[PDB]
């Protein structure tokens, strides 16, 4: 989903 | 003896203010309160778009946050979802009490009561804002304020609360110490902080009344705010 994706991206 | 930080309170301090100064175009929100359309629909618009972009901003804001990849998975997606609300108020109060352009405040106002909220929720917004607006609060106060209010091991359901209490305590203190440099003639200044704090909470309740009115009158939103806000 959208929050996990830009909590552990990078 | 003297009144400073320690250095590992500096550096500490320092990420978060990099992080928290990290705002693409500030005079962006401005100019839409400006000059934008008057429109029911317009202003609905000003807020999803700006929410959205805030909730992009928070998530970066939150993994840098110290400790905070120390933490379970879960718990990590629970304080950013049970603080998202309580960030956006906050960044807002902050917004609404910056020096601005003369008839800013009348312009935004004019907005805020266009925006398919009732009545009854504009006014604790305004309060609220008001009351931050007394404190003269600096950009290292709501930095920290909001890196609390993310690492509130309190209000939502958290499965290790310890974990989420010893990130908090340092932010607490580098806080209160702080208050003790800047403000040293008001030592009662950190528990007006809190005060505010304890304030902020009643916008969930206020928040998800509010949503609720907005899906009755086929508002959209955004997929990211959706996730962020629980929409169905
Ligand atoms: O876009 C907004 N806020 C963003 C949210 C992300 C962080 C940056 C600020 C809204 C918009 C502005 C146009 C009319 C409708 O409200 N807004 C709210 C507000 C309205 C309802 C809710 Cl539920 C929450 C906040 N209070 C604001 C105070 C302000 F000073 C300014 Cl400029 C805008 C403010």
């Amino acid at each position: 989903q959208l929050l996990r994706y830009l909590l552990d991206k990078d | 003896s003297h009144m400073e930080l320690t250095p590992d309170q500096q550096t500490l301090l320092h990420f978060i203010m990099d992080s928290y100064n990290k705002q693409r175009m500030p005079q962006e929100i401005t100019n839409k309160i400006l000059k934008e359309a008057f429109s029911a629909e317009e202003n609905f618009l000003i807020l999803t778009e700006m929410a959205t972009n805030h909730v992009q901003v928070l998530v970066e804001f939150t993994k840098k946050l110290p400790g905070f990849q120390t933490l379970d998975h879960e718990d990590q997606i629970a304080l950013l979802k049970g603080s998202a609300v309580e960030a956006m108020f906050l960044r807002s109060a902050e917004i609404f009490n910056k020096k601005l352009p003369s008839g800013h405040s009348d312009l935004l106002e004019a907005r805020i009561r266009n925006s398919g909220i009732s009545d009854e929720y504009i006014t604790p917004m305004f309060s609220f804002y008001k009351s931050i607006g007394e404190l003269k609060m600096t950009q290292e106060e709501y930095a920290l304020l909001t890196a609390i209010v993310i690492l509130s091991p309190d209000r939502q359901y958290i499965k290790d609360r310890e974990a989420v209490e010893k990130l908090q305590e340092p932010l607490l203190d580098v806080l209160q110490k702080l208050c003790k440099i800047h403000q040293p003639e008001n030592p009662q200044h950190f528990a007006c902080l809190l005060g505010r704090l304890t304030e902020l909470r009643t916008f969930n309740h206020h928040h998800a009344e509010m949503l609720m009115s907005w899906r009755v009158n086929d508002h959209k939103f955004t997929p990211l705010l959706c996730e962020i806000w629980d929409v169905q």
